[PDB]
RNA sequence: GCGGUAAUACGGAGGGCGCGAGCGUUACCCGGAUUCACUGGGCGUAAAGGGCGUGUAGGCGGCCUGGGGCGUCCCAUGUGAAAG
RNA sequence: CAAACCGGAUUAGAUACCCGGGUAGUCCACGCCCUAAACGAUGCGCGCUAGGUCUCUGGGUCUCCUGGGGGCCGAAGCUAACGC
């Protein structure tokens, strides 16, 4: 997708399991079980105090580098987010999870975002039976994901999909397998998603 | 535990050295002196006896302090005629505030004592000797009955709140009541319960204070009779 | 000479309470008068009384303080905290009904003079008119 | 329990005979982020120990802060020295906007949205002194009523 | 502020951080700068009280009542093009 | 009495401090000059906010009370501090 390069020198940059590459980071690698302690021939020497302005940085990476997107398009949504009404926070991460590249990764068809970018810019995904190939695309509530009709057959998908029966897909989106369809149901809300992010400082960092 | 006209002749008293805010209390400028509303001297008494009660009752202590010479003997035996504790000697800088520090010249009287009913004290050189026994001399002589307090007491009687005041302010650091007997140099604000009398003249002091311990005696548990001083005042 | 003799009033007050006296005199007007009739009526003192010192009209204002405190400096809390003119002469500020402050979100006042005469900030927002904006109490 | 944060540490200097004599400072704050803060300045020869020192000066030396849905009642200004903090209420989702002193102060106090400005000296020990005292100095409709019935 | 023979500050290398079809630089405007302060500053010793008066214009002006309604406030109504 | 100046000393030098002289000047009148550490380094006016003590000058029932002026100490409060 974007940044292309080593994403486990991340995991191991933010301390944490980010899993930018889903399968693989439930094995007995994701970088971090097995040298997690950060990337270079540094990183293993006692960590110095993160200053204030550090720690707030450090944990906007940690969100960005999650999604894969560029600042200039993370920045982007965070000001919209920001002009708009409600708790700006949580819009925000409202935002990034009304992503196509995103929902799709969310319903199971890549197994990664990375991947799931890529499913989408090679016209594979679908919006209301219409194709997208824009991972920005923003999905609004009450459109339906396909799986483009004549991608169905391919083996990527297969797998992927023989995989997500019998799993258990987000209480904002429905899934129904077979048909290679999903639905967003609703902007999912602050509790709904399990991010290892502070977030409350990801706001505090863009007005440093 | 009473005398409405004991004013006898403590009632005013100081010249004009006063502090203003001591004005509610005084009758008139008799011939130099400011002489005290004797009215509110038994009216502040009863406000006053009466949170003094409620301290014996629920079995907490009150520390005497009094160290003005003209006050400095009686405060000893009525404070020893209640089991409370007294400062009678000099006032100490942290006998509240830096109370735990303060007690370890406690924690060696008693302890240095116990070297003198040993057979010690024909042990240890002379060298020794000497110093640890004129030491003991001198924690007598200013712990008399500060030793008694083992804990911040409930509250605190002083006899001049002007003259003892490092005494009065450590007290309010630590939220601890003053109880005190004042007259017109005094902050009377600074006071949570004043008997408006005056801090100098045995004749008055004695009095108070023997009404007080009275009152002390009486609502412990005791109920008894006159004092090693009374009339022994001269 | 006097002034502005509002400010002279305020003030007179302002300082009266922190020495926490019991009363104090100013010298009488309709329009001072008119005030302290909402100072009294909002809670900030215990009310005022057209007294008379030696032969001249004045109004003896009753002060009103907290409960004595703990720790050192048992001195109360102060009911008037903090009591300041806000329009002058030589800098008269007018106000419309949309621009009444909201004073400490409301919990103090800012008594101002209309043509339906002098009144609290609540007084004519819910009562839809404007005017001179004498001083801010809190 | 109690949460500490320390806004700085510095080394302080001395001249004797000789040479210069070194210390420390250090101002903490304890908050249990549900409306109790404390401002703790602790001077001592070597530096963690200049810390647990303030840590335990803060700890008497507390204050009340009487919260409303993350924010304060009123808003005050106030001058400690030539030091002046301004506070201000800010309604849910704008956050502590602070500079890193009352930031401190105030997340630990559990105020979760509020508008602020340093202004004047900019002394980090004494604006945390004056935030303290804004905080003192917080009155809510409920204390102020009393105040002024009778 | 680094460099005077053990340089995390210079030149290279490995590694690292930040952005990325861009990244840096210089220039200019507002910001932080309550650092021209109306909001929102000061002048005993930090910059700042005129050497002192008399007084022109101007600014400002005690208490009570009545008229007017200039300032001030309120209602209605017209205008405030499109673009932004 | 004393800038300049003329001498004596001192000194490494001594166009200075010390010593002996000495002109303008210092004084007066009239006319200019308009400066200063022209200082409380604190503009003028009025109102308000504990007290103590010393002093100059009024008044009254004259142990004291009541004005005006000059100092010191200090309540509240202020001040970066010193201080006020
Ligand atoms: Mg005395
Ligand atoms: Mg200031
Ligand atoms: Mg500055
Ligand atoms: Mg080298
Ligand atoms: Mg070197
Ligand atoms: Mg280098
Ligand atoms: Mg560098
Ligand atoms: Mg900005
Ligand atoms: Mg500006
Ligand atoms: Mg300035
Ligand atoms: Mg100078
Ligand atoms: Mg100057
Ligand atoms: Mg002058
Ligand atoms: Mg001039
Ligand atoms: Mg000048
Ligand atoms: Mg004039
Ligand atoms: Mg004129
Ligand atoms: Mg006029
Ligand atoms: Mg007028
Ligand atoms: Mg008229
Ligand atoms: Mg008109
Ligand atoms: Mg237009
Ligand atoms: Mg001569
Ligand atoms: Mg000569
Ligand atoms: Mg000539
Ligand atoms: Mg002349
Ligand atoms: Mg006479
Ligand atoms: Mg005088
Ligand atoms: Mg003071
Ligand atoms: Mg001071
Ligand atoms: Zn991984």
């Amino acid at each position: 997708g974007r940044y292309i390069g080593p994403v486990c020198r991340l995991c191991r940059r933010e301390g944490v399991k980010l899993y930018l590459k889903g399968e693989r980071c439930y094995s007995p690698k994701c970088a971090m079980e097995r040298r997690p302690y950060p990337p270079g021939q540094h990183g293993q020497k006692r960590a110095r105090r993160p200053s204030d302005y550090a720690v707030r940085l450090r944990e906007k990476q940690k969100l960005r580098r999650i999604y894969g997107i560029s600042e200039r398009q993370f920045r982007n949504l965070f000001e919209e987010a920001s002009k708009k009404k409600g708790v700006t926070g949580s819009v925000f991460l409202g935002l990034l999870e009304s992503r196509l590249d995103n929902v799709v990764y969310r319903l199971g068809f890549a197994v990664s975002r990375r991947q799931a970018r890529q499913l989408v810019r090679h016209g594979h995904i679908t919006v209301n039976g219409r194709r997208v190939d824009l991972p920005s695309y923003r999905v609004r509530p009450g459109d339906e994901i396909a799986v483009a009709e004549k991608s169905r057959n391919l083996e990527l998908i297969r797998q992927n999909l023989e995989a997500m029966k019998g799993r258990k897909v987000g209480p904002w989106l429905s899934l129904d397998v077979e048909g290679m369809k999903g639905k967003f149901l609703r902007l999912p809300d602050r509790e709904d998603l399990a991010l290892p992010v502070n977030e409350q400082l990801v706001i505090e960092f863009y007005s440093r | 535990v009473k005398e409405l006209l004991e004013a006898g002749v403590h009632f005013g008293h100081e010249r004009k050295r006063w502090n203003p805010k001591f004005a509610r209390y005084i009758y008139a400028e008799r011939n130099g002196i400011h002489i005290i509303d004797l009215q509110k001297t038994m009216e502040e008494l009863e406000r006053t006896f009466r949170f003094i009660e409620d301290l014996a009752m629920r079995g907490g202590t009150i520390l005497f302090v009094g160290t003005k010479k003209q006050a400095q003997d009686i405060v000893r035996m009525e404070a020893e005629r209640a089991g409370m504790p007294y400062v009678n000697q000099r006032w100490l800088g942290g006998m509240l505030t830096n109370f735990k520090t303060i007690s370890q010249r406690v924690h060696r009287l008693e302890e240095l004592e116990a070297l003198f009913a040993s057979p010690e004290i024909e042990e240890r050189p002379k060298k020794e000797q000497v110093r640890l026994k004129h030491e003991l001399e001198r924690l007598q002589k200013y712990l008399s009955g500060f030793r008694l307090l083992k804990r911040l007491p409930d509250a605190i009687f002083v006899v001049d709140p002007t003259k003892e005041a490092i005494a009065v302010r450590e007290a309010r650091k630590l939220f601890i009541p003053v109880i005190a007997l004042a007259d017109t140099d005094s902050d009377p604000d600074l006071v949570d319960y004043i008997i408006p009398g005056n801090d100098d003249a045995i004749r008055s002091i004695q009095l108070i204070l023997s009404r007080a311990v009275d009152l002390i005696i009486q609502a412990r548990g005791g109920v008894v009779e006159p004092s090693p001083s009374y009339a022994l005042v001269q | 000479m006097l002034t502005d003799p509002i400010a002279d009033m305020l003030t007179r007050i302002r300082n009266a309470t922190r020495v926490y006296k019991e009363s104090t005199d100013v010298p009488a007007s309709r329009f001072k008068e008119e005030i302290l009739r909402i100072l009294a009526r909002e809670g900030f003192i215990k009310g005022y009384e057209r007294v008379d010192v030696d032969g001249k009209p004045y109004l003896r204002v009753y002060l009103k303080y907290g409960p004595r405190r703990q720790g050192p400096d048992p001195r109360p809390e102060q009911v008037i905290h903090h009591i300041r003119r806000i329009s002058k002469p030589g800098r008269r500020v007018y106000v419309g009904v949309k621009e009444i402050p909201r004073v400490r979100r409301g919990l103090g006042i800012a008594i101002l003079s209309t043509s339906k005469g002098v009144l609290t900030d609540r007084e004519a927002r819910k009562l839809g008119v404007g005017g001179e904006l004498i001083c801010e109490v809190w | 329990d109690f949460e500490e944060k320390m806004i700085l540490i510095r080394r302080t200097a001395r001249m004797q005979a000789g040479g210069r004599r070194f210390r420390f400072g250090a101002l903490v704050v304890v908050g249990d982020r549900q409306g109790r803060v404390g401002l703790g300045f602790g001077k001592a020869p070597e530096v963690p120990l200049a810390v647990q020192k303030a840590g335990y000066y803060a700890r008497r030396n507390m204050v009340e802060v009487p919260l409303q849905n993350g924010t304060i009642p009123h808003e005050i200004e106030v001058e400690f020295g030539a030091s002046k903090i301004v506070l201000k209420p800010a309604a849910p989702g704008t956050g502590v906007i602070a500079g890193a002193v009352p930031r401190a102060i105030l997340e630990l106090a559990g105020v979760t949205d509020i508008l602020t400005k340093e202004l004047g000296s900019r002394n980090p020990i004494n604006i945390a002194y004056a935030t303290m005292e804004a905080l003192r100095q917080l009155r809510t409709k409920a204390d102020v009523e009393r105040l002024r019935k009778g």
